[PDB]
This record gives structure tokens, C-alpha cells and sequence, in this order.
């Protein structure tokens, strides 16, 4: 029971879930055909979660994908899991969002939002009970801005119990791969913050950093770039889909967290991390792995937690292990770095140890992180925006598609809305 | 069973017939002795030995262009009671074919019909191939229609014939012919055809990459015509329609039964590739203003009806699209009252060639063609304000008020055609 | 006993059952000479029905082929199912009805109508029992239009209580294929809603639609358009033929559905429907089976459940199957289709489970549909029947065979008394 319903969209997005989907086939022992090979039966327990079991021994991804040309489409079906998935979800447009966010939520967006919307209800009618949605897409790119962020209000008008999570990757610090950058932002960030219960954001720069300092890589794909996002996307609902000595769920992980509904935009972590050669000469236990979380470059999202204040913690455990070589690391870390909390919770580390680990290594960890640290990094895309607003630029393609400027404004008051909230809690101790 | 006889009336229509028996042989595998080494009662009949031979009747008041057929290469193909010849021609006069010498031959040619209708039961329609331009392809043409509804009255009577065109014009009193000719088209043919010269010219010129045509390549074109009309008695495709049917379809009111001939694709030999002819791709170049073989553009006026007669390789539903574009444009419109105005072929027979995968015959009776009697109303007051040639035709006996007796009906025959435009 | 008399006409129709006994050929194990080859005893039970069993190992179709012109009836012979026929009963003119409906009615409907009325004779006498009678022609044409139904009038006068089915084509909304086709419907129009006892109306538009929307198909041929139909006749008396948990016969079916005598009119419906390789992607089940019928593009009459208000439904279904699976299926999709049904009648969705699947898939199902979205049909018909009628064209045919205005002004007003009746119902409530 409890099944989750996946939905995709943009360039970006779609090939995470390319290398995703790769990594719950092996969590599952599910073939590139669809058919079933694991041995361990704690598999088949909970199966149903991620795949609806088809007739005739079949297992099909209960995903939904999502483009606007079929140059994305082509590149899955020809390469690897690309027949496992059903030929009737592969539902995408034709023209592309040109790098447009109203191109993608006003004139294009209407017109394939009506064929997703009954294959989001026929898989919600078809699941027994449902736990919530899943979103994976860009904020950089058109597709994944616009058409994304048209579906999650629809869905909040239907659904008020369900949960959501967004894995949108930030726009990018200092690297600019987007020209309108702000405009797919500040945009997007109006729908985030309305009626998205939990929101991931990762930075695009520290995923190079991650892949560069601590793995000393020297060619990174995007096999290698958007391969550790799949493992911490595994992570999250990992207690959900085996059991565990202090089982865990997407309901758990929300109510823990999130202080108020209007912040709840957090952080990955994931350990451990070696190199090819570089992994035994390390005493890779808890409390390894416990300090390879807290500090400041394993944070997918570049950002210092010197500078702000944390406000809650949630830690997922995976593999067999112990409770007081946990539980003390989970409690003498919050005293070392004692001031860059905030006062005004008691035990703010939220502990979770499933029993089951990843394909390959003894244990894994997967950090969940809150902290006053993201805003510092709308003040720079607050002023990307004002920047290229202050000359108001690149607006005749909006004109062209209608909008003025308060819906570029209060989007920007409402940037700030956020700006003045995560503040506010900062200030206050 | 189903049987359609042809007559050739006056030198213009024997030509036609010489390149049209000509492709009918080489459709059924026939030699031009008869012989080949099922269902064709259409066209033709059996012997007692194995020959086939044609259901044609070749009239003619000189003996000039029959003994091109007696001394032919298709010489052994036809019975010598079948080629009838006069001696003296009516010359390009009107009343020389209609009361001096075709009066005298009349006798033979209406006894040959009988003759055929012995082994004809299924009698659907009848092939009167004359031009308006000679005077015995014109003369003969209306004393030999007027015998026809006294004979069978309820059977199928159609004329393959050939307008007179507006600017290459060959003889002088063609503008005299077509007046008074029209008394007897009006009430006694269920569906005449025009056919014009002048547009022939630049389908052969730049369609057909040949500047300088022939009569014997003008001859090939409407050829085709006559046999994509009978693809649904001769074969069979999934969508037969019989030649009862057309008159019933094209005809919303009994006096209008003008439509035009539009064959296409018309390619030539080089330009073969680059092209894929599609079922869409080439019924956009049938409303072509410059494919069909009429000086009439279809954008000045109407549609009334439109038939598509197709072959070769074709699918429906791929043509259902095809004409789901034609009624979404507007530069291409109907009459508005008429809303179901198409008329589907399809036979799975590829086009013959005469020394490709699909062809389109269209047959669209539109308003558009109402102009070109207006373009010969205007030659025919003026020869006439001089009284001029008036004691030729009275000359050989005829009314000079028979002229302003059919003067008038061509004003009534004119305001039918505007009547029906507006709404 | 029980058995059914098979009458065609038209050019369409005769098509359509140059499939549709190909289609009973291989639910009785029939090969194309006439003899038996099947190995389920089940067909030999009830291969009366269908079947004259005649001397010597023998097995005839039942069946009168009409038409009036000698192409088709050298086709059917010529090709496949054409020596399995007895010679005897191909009975067809020599003339062809020229596209009128008055010839096909009035002076060659009464030539080949007496030798039809023997055949009739013959057949009904020689059944043991006799159910009722079918006919599958055209509206558009000229012998599926006059010729259908001028014998229909001389079997109400012959049998008051045999039922009455024909499988009539619609003439097409959009497309015209035929330049008459009011001049076909409306002086047909008159014959239906006489003495027909149910009738069956199918949009040419829709099944280029359903072979285009559902299957995805390029080259769509009359063996693939015209094959739906026959699949769906198969389906109505699919229970008749073989035994089941609940079976039905076409008396079952007309009293349950027909509410007053001049309601009648109905629509389709056939499940499931795949491509060549997407077929197993799908779980096709029951609830598969449940939400592919009550969509509006499963309709191959083209009309819209949601801009009308059904009266009564039924659904046959085949192959071995549970109940509830099936049965709060057929409950529960009456609640959120909830406003789109009528008031006065409680539970109107009609139950019919066979035990035999199709030659095929495992289970399947038909759908007996019954709507007032098919009187809005009708008034873009009245209107195709006015636009060639306030010009007063195309009557010089019908007054060559005789005929005054108010015969076709009263059928015209006919056809408005079927406007005033479905839409009766409809504002009620
Ligand atoms: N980490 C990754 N970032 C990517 C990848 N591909 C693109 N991007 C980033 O995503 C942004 C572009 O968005 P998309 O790839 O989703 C383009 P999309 O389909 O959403 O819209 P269009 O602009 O209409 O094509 C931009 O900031 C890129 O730097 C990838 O594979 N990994
Ligand atoms: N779904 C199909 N519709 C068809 C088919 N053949 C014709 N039609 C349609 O049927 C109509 C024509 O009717 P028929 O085929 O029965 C011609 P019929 O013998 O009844 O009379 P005539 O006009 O005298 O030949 C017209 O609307 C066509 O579009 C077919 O195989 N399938
Ligand atoms: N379709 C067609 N028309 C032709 C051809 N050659 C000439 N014509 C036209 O035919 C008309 C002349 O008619 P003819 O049939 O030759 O003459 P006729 O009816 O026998 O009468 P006379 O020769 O005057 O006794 C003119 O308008 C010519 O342009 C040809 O090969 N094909
Ligand atoms: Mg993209
Ligand atoms: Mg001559
Ligand atoms: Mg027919």
C-alpha cells in the first residue's frame, strides 16, 4: 500500500530519472526488461510502491513522462530502461519551450496538461492507497520551469492530504549555462512557495565540487554528475521500502522538519564517498560517516552552514549497525558546533536506521538538512533578477505572451517574502 | 453484363478515338487484331472465335480521316459496317450537317445502334465524342441526339466534347456553331463535357516540358480521362461508382450539367523523382488553377459539386484528411447551401501508360465555368450585328429568327448560373 | 433452436459481412469450405443458430445476400468465405440503384423483393424455432437505403413479435462521401422509427477514429475499419451461443434497454484495444476493461457522453471472470459519472457475463450504450437535409419516380418528432 506516483519533466529532470529509475531496478533485482530477478524476498514485500506488477509476470515503472519535443523521448526508449517503461506514458509535445517560462505555463502548457492530468487520475485510481507525488525537472531550462510548475497547483486543488517533493535543481552560482537564468527562477520560485510541502534544491556547482574533491574525478558525465541525486533521492524513502529497527516514510520526514509551511526548502547529504583506489585505506564506520556529513563541502547545495543558523536535522541510516555508536554521534556533533544551531529546539537530529543497505558497500548514511543558508543565495538571484530588470530587458517575449510587471514584481516581493522569513527566524536564537 | 457504347462524331472526335481505342487495347491486353493471349462488356464483345471488338461507330460526311483508320495500323480491329463515310463534308456549316447531307446518311448510322443493343443488356451510357469547331462534328451532333430520346429516352447519353477556345480560335463561323447547337445539348444530353484547347497548351508546354505540342499528344490527355471515368465498370475497387450515379450526384437541377475534366498528377519523365505524390500532395494541384483544361479560374465563382474519381495505390482515410484540408481554406469555397459536396472514387488499378503509382480524375460542376459562355456570347453579337455569313445558313435552309429563336436561350441558359451563385 | 435469419444488402454492409462471417467461422471452428474442424464441444451444441447443418458433414451460412448489380456478389465469391456460401442464396439485380433511395423503394425495390420473401420464407420455415431477424446495409448509399427497408415493413406485417436489429451506418458528420447523403438519411429516417425494434447507429468518423486514436495505426484498410463492427455483432450474442454465469439473448436485451417504443437509437462499445507491441504494458483487467468503455472516444458512434444524458446501459461481457471484480466495477462508476445519468432509474448498468473469450485475448467485453447525444447528430443532419432542401434542389430524381413535398416534409418532421422525443427525456429529469 502507500504507492507513489511519478511524475517527470524538462531535459535535466528526465535524464536523472534515466539514471534514477536505473537505481531503483537494482534496489528491486528489476531487469532492463521488466521482469523480476532479485533473491531476497523483502523485495517482492513491498514492490507495488514504485511499479505496478502488469499482467503475465510484469513490472512496469508507475512513472509519468513528460517533454515538449521528442528528441528526449527518442534518446530514453533507444538507450538503456527504455523499453521497460509502458509506451502509453511516454506523453510529450512537439514544439519545445524555447527557453521560455510562459511559454511553458500559459500558451504551450495548457495544451498537454489535459493528457497528463487523466494519467495522473488513471494511476491514482489504479493505486489502493496513495502516499504522495514526485516531481524531478529543472528551474533553469523552459520545460522544466513552466510546465512543471503549471501541474503542482492543479494537483493541490485536487489533493489536499498528499504530499509533494520537488528535486529542482537551483540555477546556477556563478556558472551562467542559461542566459535567462532569473526569468526561469524567479518565476518558478512563486509556485514553489505556495503549495509545495517539502522542496529539494541543489546547487549545480557544489555537484561539480562533490565530484571533484572528494572522488578527485577527472572526466565527470552526467552518468557521474546526476548519478549521486539518484542516490539521494533512493535515500529518502529507503525505510519505506524494506523494513527497518526505526522505520521511516515521506509523511515522517515532513512533520519532523518543516517549522512552518513556508519554509521547508532543504538540503541533501550522502556518505560514504571514496575514490576507485581510495576506499580501504579508511575506517569507514559511523563515526566516519558521521563526520563526513556536517561539514560544509558535502552539501550538494553550495552553501556554508558557518554562515547561518540550522533549524531542524533528519539523518537516514542504511545497512545493519549498532544504536550508541550512532546515537552519541548523533548527539555530541550538535555540541561541538553548539552556536551555529538555533535555541529554540531541544534534540533537533532526527534519527532514522533502515536495515537494509545500498548494492555494493557495508553501510550508507543520507542527510537531511535545514538551514537560514539558502537565502544568502536568492540575494544573489534577487539581484540576477534586478539586474537584468533594472534596464527591464527580455520582457517583449513576456509582453508577447502577456503579462506586466507586478507579476514580475510581487514574484520578487515574494522572493523576498521569502528573504524576509528565513531572516527573521536567523535573527531571532 | 454492363455494357456502354461510344460513337465518334465529326474529324475532331475520329482523332480522339484513334488514341483512345488505342489506350483501351493496351488496357485489357488486346492487339490491335482483336486478339489477346473478364468483365469487359463495357468496351467490348466476343465473337464466335476469340476476337473482341470495339462498340464504336465512326461517322463522317468526307471520306478523309476514315480511311486513316480503313488504311491504318488499327485497321483490322473494326467492322467495315461499323466505319461509315459520306462524300461531300458540310465544310464548317452548320446547315449543311444539320439539313443538307447528314439528313441523307442518318439512316445508316441510327440502325447500326440497334445492332449493338442486341448484345447489350446493360445499357448505361452512351459516348458522343464531337467538337463544336467543325461543322460535321456539330451538324451531325444534333440530328443524331434528337433520335436517341425517341428511342431509349430513359438511358444514360454523355458528350466528351470540346469547347471552343476564346483566343487560338482556327476557323471563322465557330462563334455561329455553338448557338445553335445549344437547343439541342440542353435537351437531350444528361451531361455534356468541355473540354478547351488553349489550357492544354501550358500543361504540355511547362507541366509536360514540351513547348511544341502534337494533336496526337493533345489526343493523350483526354484519353486518360475517358478511362479513369469507366474504372469503376471495368475493375473493381473498394469504392465503385457507376456512371448512373454521377449524373444523380452532379446534377442539382436538370439544365445544369456542365462540368469540367481535371486530370492530374501530369508529370513528366524527368521529373518523375523529386516528388512522392502523395493522396494529399496532389489533389491540392487538381483546384490548381493551371492544371486543369479549362481557360476558367475555379477562383471566380463557386463550387455547386466536385467528384474525385482516383486509382492506382489509395487509401481512404488517407484521403479523408486530404479532404478535410480542401473545405478548411478559403481562397477555395463552395456554394454555401451545398455542404456535402465531394464525390469519392477509388479503384485499385494502376494508371496504363502509352507510348507511375497514382492518378486523379476531377469533375467539379462549379460556377466557375458560366464565364466562358459570356467570353463567346461576346464573339457571336458582334458577327452577327453585321448580318454577316447570314446566306450561308440560309444558304442552305435555315431561319434567320432560329438565330435570335436560340439568341435568347442562351440568356436563359446564362441566368441559371447567376440564380444559383447567390444564396 | 431459437434460431436467427441473416439478411444483407447495401455494398457496404455485404463488406462487413464478408468479415462478419469469417468472424462466426472461427467462433465455431468453421473452415472456408463448410465443413467441421473445431475441438470444443461447446460449438456444436448451438451451431444451429448460425448454421443450417445441411447433408453429409455439411455446414451453410444462413444468410441472404442481396444487392442489385453483379460486382460485389463476383467479389464475395471470388474471394475468401465465397464457396462456403450456398449458391442458391445469392440473389441479386442486375442494375445497380444509381444512389436513390426511390429506386431502391419504389421501381426496382419491388422486382427482387419477391424473391427475397421466399428465401425468408424458406429459411423461417425450416428453422425450428425462430428468434429474429438482422440486417447490415448503409444509410448512404442507394440499395442499402431503399432496398433495407422496404423489406423491413413487409416483415413487421408478417411477424408481430420476432425482433428486429439492423447495424445501420450513420451517415458522416464531416466527411461526404456521398453528395445525397440527407437524400439517404431522412427518407431512411422514416422506415427506422417505425418498425425497427432496436437499431443500431454507428458514425463513420468515429471508426477512423478508434483505428487511429487507439491503435495507432498508418494504413487503416475496410479489413481493419470494418472489422470493429464485427468483433461487436459477435459480442451481442455472444451469451446466446455459449453458455455462462449469467447468460442473455437478443430478448434479454431489447426489454431490458428500450424504454418506450420509439427510444431505440443506440451505440457500441467493444474493450480491450492495443497496438501490435503495446499490449503488455497494460494491466488488462477487469478495472482496465471498466474505465475503456465509458470514455466518449471508445463511441465509434462519434458523440459525447458529457454534452447529453444517458437512459439505460448494458455490458456483455466473455471469457471466465469473478463478480465482485466486475460487479462495484458496474456500481461505482455510476457515482462519478454521477450528474451525467438520469434521475428515474435506479441502477441502470445491465449485467451480462458470458464463459467464452473471443479467439484471443483472455477476457473482453461489449458495451450497449444508450444516450441523447445522438439527437444533436441528427440536427446537423436536419440542417444537411434543409441547406439542399430551401433551394428545393436534387428533387427531379424523386419526382422522376414520384413524390410530393410533404413526404419528405413530414419525414423531415418525423425526423423532428425523434428531436422532440430525445430531447424530451433529456430535459427531464
Ligand atoms: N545537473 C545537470 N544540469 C543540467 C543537465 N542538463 C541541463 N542542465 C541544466 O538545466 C538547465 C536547463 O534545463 P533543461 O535541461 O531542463 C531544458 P528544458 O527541457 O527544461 O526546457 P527548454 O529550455 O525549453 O529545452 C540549465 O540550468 C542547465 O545547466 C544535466 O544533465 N545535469
Ligand atoms: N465503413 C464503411 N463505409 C463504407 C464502406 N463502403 C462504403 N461505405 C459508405 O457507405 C455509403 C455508401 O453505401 P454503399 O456502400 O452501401 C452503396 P449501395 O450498394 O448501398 O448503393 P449504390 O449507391 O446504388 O451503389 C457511403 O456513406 C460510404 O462512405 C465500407 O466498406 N465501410
Ligand atoms: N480534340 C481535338 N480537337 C482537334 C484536333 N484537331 C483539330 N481539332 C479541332 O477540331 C475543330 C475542327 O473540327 P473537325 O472535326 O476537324 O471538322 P468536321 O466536324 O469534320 O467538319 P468539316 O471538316 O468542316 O467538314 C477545330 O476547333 C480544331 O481546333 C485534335 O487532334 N483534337
Ligand atoms: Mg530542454
Ligand atoms: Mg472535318
Ligand atoms: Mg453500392
Amino acid at each position: 500500500m502507500r504507492e507513489i506516483v511519478h511524475i517527470q519533466a524538462g531535459q535535466c529532470g528526465n535524464q536523472i530519472g534515466a539514471k534514477f529509475w536505473e537505481v531503483i531496478s537494482d534496489e528491486h533485482g528489476i531487469d532492463p526488461t521488466g521482469s523480476y530477478h532479485g533473491d531476497s524476498d523483502l523485495q517482492l514485500e513491498r514492490i507495488n510502491v514504485y511499479y505496478n506488477e502488469a499482467a503475465g509476470n510484469k513490472y512496469v515503472p508507475r512513472a509519468i513522462l513528460v517533454d515538449l519535443e521528442p528528441g528526449t523521448m527518442d534518446s530514453v526508449r533507444s538507450g538503456p530502461f527504455g523499453q521497460i517503461f509502458r509506451p502509453d506514458n511516454f506523453v510529450f509535445g512537439q514544439s519545445g519551450a524555447g527557453n521560455n517560462w510562459a511559454k511553458g505555463h500559459y500558451t504551450e502548457g495548457a495544451e498537454l496538461v489535459d493528457s497528463v492530468l487523466d494519467v495522473v487520475r488513471k494511476e491514482s485510481e489504479s493505486c489502493d492507497c496513495l502516499q504522495g507525488f514526485q516531481l524531478t525537472h529543472s528551474l533553469g531550462g523552459g520545460t522544466g520551469s513552466g510546465m512543471g510548475t503549471l501541474l503542482i497547483s492543479k494537483i493541490r486543488e485536487e489533493y489536499p492530504d498528499r504530499i509533494m517533493n520537488t528535486f529542482s535543481v537551483v540555477p546556477s552560482p556563478k556558472v551562467s549555462d542559461t542566459v535567462v537564468e532569473p526569468y526561469n527562477a524567479t518565476l518558478s520560485v512563486h509556485q514553489l512557495v505556495e503549495n509545495t510541502d517539502e522542496t529539494y534544491c541543489i546547487d549545480n556547482e557544489a555537484l561539480y565540487d562533490i565530484c571533484f574533491r572528494t572522488l578527485k574525478l577527472t572526466t565527470p558525465t552526467y552518468g557521474d554528475l546526476n548519478h549521486l541525486v539518484s542516490a539521494t533521492m533512493s535515500g529518502v524513502t529507503t525505510c519505506l521500502r524494506f523494513p527497518g529497527q526505526l522505520n521511516a516514510d515521506l509523511r515522517k520526514l515532513a512533520v519532523n522538519m518543516v517549522p512552518f509551511p513556508r519554509l521547508h526548502f532543504f538540503m541533501p547529504g550522502f556518505a560514504p564517498l571514496t575514490s576507485r583506489g581510495s576506499q580501504q585505506y579508511r575506517a569507514l564506520t559511523v563515526p566516519e560517516l558521521t563526520q563526513q556529513m556536517f561539514d560544509a563541502k558535502n552539501m550538494m547545495a553550495a552553501c556554508d552552514p558557518r554562515h547561518g543558523r540550522y533549524l531542524t536535522v533528519a539523518a537516514v541510516f542504511r545497512g545493519r549497525m549498532s544504536m550508541k555508536e550512532v546515537d552519541e554521534q548523533m548527539l555530541n556533533v550538535q555540541n561541538k558546533n553548539s552556536s551555529y544551531f538555533v535555541e529554540w529546539i531541544p534534540n533537533n537530529v532526527k534519527t532514522a536506521v533502515c536495515d537494509i543497505p545500498p548494492r555494493g558497500l557495508k553501510m550508507s548514511a543520507t542527510f537531511i538538512g535545514n538551514s537560514t543558508a539558502i537565502q544568502e543565495l536568492f540575494k544573489r538571484i534577487s539581484e540576477q533578477f534586478t539586474a537584468m530588470f533594472r534596464r527591464k530587458a527580455f520582457l517583449h517575449w513576456y509582453t508577447g505572451e502577456g503579462m506586466d510587471e507586478m507579476e514580475f514584481t510581487e514574484a520578487e516581493s515574494n522572493m523576498n517574502d521569502l528573504v524576509s522569513e528565513y531572516q527573521q527566524y536567523q535573527d531571532a536564537t | 453484363m454492363r455494357e456502354c457504347i461510344s460513337i465518334h462524331v465529326g474529324q475532331a472526335g475520329v482523332q480522339i478515338g484513334n488514341a483512345c481505342w488505342e489506350l483501351y487495347c493496351l488496357e485489357h491486353g488486346i492487339q490491335p487484331d482483336g486478339q489477346m493471349p473478364d468483365s469487359f462488356n463495357t468496351f467490348f464483345s466476343e465473337t464466335g472465335a476469340g476476337k473482341h471488338v470495339p462498340r464504336a461507330v465512326f461517322v463522317d460526311l468526307e471520306p478523309t480521316v476514315i480511311d486513316e483508320v480503313r488504311t491504318g495500323t488499327y485497321r483490322q480491329l473494326f467492322h467495315p459496317e461499323q466505319l461509315i463515310t459520306g462524300k461531300e463534308d458540310a465544310a464548317n456549316n452548320y446547315a449543311r450537317g444539320h439539313y443538307t447531307i447528314g439528313k441523307e446518311i442518318i439512316d445508316l448510322v441510327l440502325d447500326r445502334i440497334r445492332k449493338l443493343a442486341d448484345q447489350c443488356t446493360g445499357l448505361q451510357g452512351f459516348l458522343v465524342f464531337h467538337s463544336f469547331g467543325g461543322g460535321t462534328g456539330s451538324g451531325f451532333t444534333s440530328l443524331l441526339m434528337e433520335r436517341l430520346s425517341v428511342d431509349y429516352g430513359k438511358k444514360s447519353k454523355l458528350e466528351f466534347s470540346i469547347y471552343p477556345a476564346p483566343q487560338v480560335s482556327t476557323a471563322v463561323v465557330e462563334p455561329y456553331n455553338s448557338i445553335l447547337t445549344t437547343h439541342t445539348t440542353l435537351e437531350h444530353s444528361d451531361c455534356a463535357f468541355m473540354v478547351d484547347n488553349e489550357a492544354i497548351y501550358d500543361i504540355c508546354r511547362r507541366n509536360l516540358d514540351i513547348e511544341r505540342p502534337t494533336y496526337t499528344n493533345l489526343n493523350r490527355l483526354i484519353s486518360q480521362i475517358v478511362s479513369s471515368i469507366t474504372a469503376s465498370l471495368r475493375f473493381d475497387g473498394a469504392l465503385n461508382v457507376d456512371l448512373t450515379e454521377f449524373q444523380t450526384n452532379l446534377v442539382p437541377y436538370p439544365r445544369i450539367h456542365f462540368p469540367l475534366a481535371t486530370y492530374a498528377p501530369v508529370i513528366s519523365a524527368e521529373k518523375a523523382y523529386h516528388e512522392q505524390l502523395s493522396v494529399a500532395e496532389i489533389t491540392n494541384a487538381c483546384f490548381e488553377p493551371a492544371n486543369q483544361m479549362v481557360k476558367c479560374d475555379p477562383r471566380h465563382g463557386k463550387y455547386m459539386a466536385c467528384c474525385l474519381l482516383y486509382r492506382g495505390d489509395v487509401v481512404p482515410k488517407d484521403v479523408n484528411a486530404a479532404i478535410a484540408t480542401i473545405k478548411t481554406k478559403r481562397s477555395i469555397q463552395f456554394v454555401d447551401w451545398c455542404p456535402t459536396g465531394f464525390k469519392v472514387g477509388i479503384n485499385y488499378q494502376p494508371p496504363t501508360v502509352v507510348p507511375v503509382q497514382r492518378a486523379v480524375c476531377m469533375l467539379s460542376n462549379t460556377t466557375a465555368i458560366a464565364e466562358a459562355w459570356a467570353r463567346l456570347d461576346h464573339k457571336f453579337d458582334l458577327m452577327y450585328a453585321k448580318r454577316a455569313f447570314v446566306h450561308w445558313y440560309v444558304g442552305e435552309g435555315m431561319e434567320e429568327g432560329e438565330f435570335s429563336e436560340a439568341r435568347e436561350d442562351m440568356a436563359a441558359l446564362e441566368k441559371d448560373y447567376e440564380e444559383v451563385g447567390v444564396d
